[PDB]
């Protein structure tokens, strides 16, 4: 199975913070795609998409967000966090079976 | 707009089965992939298995062939994930979600249930 790595916590209002997501794969396709995908969790709600295909903003997402990555090593930038991007963030790759989530990034304002 | 409405919670003994509900509104049902996904705190998201409503293909992480049935009812607009033999660690919130794409390919999931929360006690 591919493991994801990310760290379990992650700032003020405004700054830009970015996730990190390290696979134990490259998680590139033979079709030139790279299925890692990024998701929010906010409090006691359901996950959320944010970035699909690695860099692909979803629809309905602030252009706040963005994805990046090479290799084994993605990311996820953050511009001028707000008070909504509190949660857990989580990472997940859809190349190999079982699809696999990274173990969640917790994301809190000070 | 879409919606996918998933069952109450279920407080259940060892051993018994569950059977719960994933009612999706306000998009085509047959024409993308329905996926479930585990939570339980401790073990972040869990990938348990797709389904495909329009032709009831479905495919399951290993670890859960045993245990999760996918169904789909076209005609209701709804999908079910049933959990036979369960044990306490099958204590979680189980999410439904729709995936961006159409049949040859999908990328995400991109519209979510609200999550059902199944408690194993005796
Ligand atoms: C991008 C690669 C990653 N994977 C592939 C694997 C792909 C499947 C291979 C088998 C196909 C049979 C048939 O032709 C189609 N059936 C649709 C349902 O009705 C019956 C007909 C599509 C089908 C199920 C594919 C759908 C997209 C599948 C899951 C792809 O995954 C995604 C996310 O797109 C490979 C390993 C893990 C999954």
């Amino acid at each position: 199975d591919i493991i994801l790595t990310q760290d379990e916590l992650s700032v003020t209002s405004g700054e830009s913070v970015s996730i990190s997501c390290r696979s134990s794969k490259s998680l590139l396709y033979k079709d030139g795609k790279t299925y890692l995908n990024w998701f929010l969790q906010r409090p006691g709600q359901s996950p959320q998409l944010l970035i699909y295909l690695m860099s692909t903003r979803a629809s309905g997402v602030s252009d706040r967000f963005s994805g990046s990555g090479s290799g084994t090593d993605f990311t996820l930038e953050i511009s001028r966090v707000k008070a909504e991007d509190v949660g857990v963030y989580y990472c997940q790759q859809l190349v190999e079976y079982p699809y696999t989530f990274g173990g969640g990034t917790k994301l809190e304002i000070k | 707009q879409v919606h996918l409405q998933q069952s109450g919670a279920e407080l259940l003994r060892p051993g018994t089965s569950v059977k719960m509900s994933c009612k999706a509104s306000g998009y085509t049902f047959t024409n993308y992939w329905i996926g479930w996904t585990k939570q339980r705190p401790g073990h972040g998201l869990e990938w348990i298995g797709d389904i495909y409503p329009r032709s009831g293909y479905n495919n399951y992480n290993e670890k859960f062939k045993g245990k999760a049935t996918l169904t789909a009812d076209k005609s209701s607009s709804t999908a079910y994930m049933q959990f036979s033999s369960l044990t306490s660690e099958d204590s979680a919130i189980y999410y439904c979600a729709r995936y961006y794409g159409s049949w040859s390919y999908y990328y995400a999931m991109d519209y979510w249930g609200q999550g059902t929360s199944v408690t194993v006690s005796s």
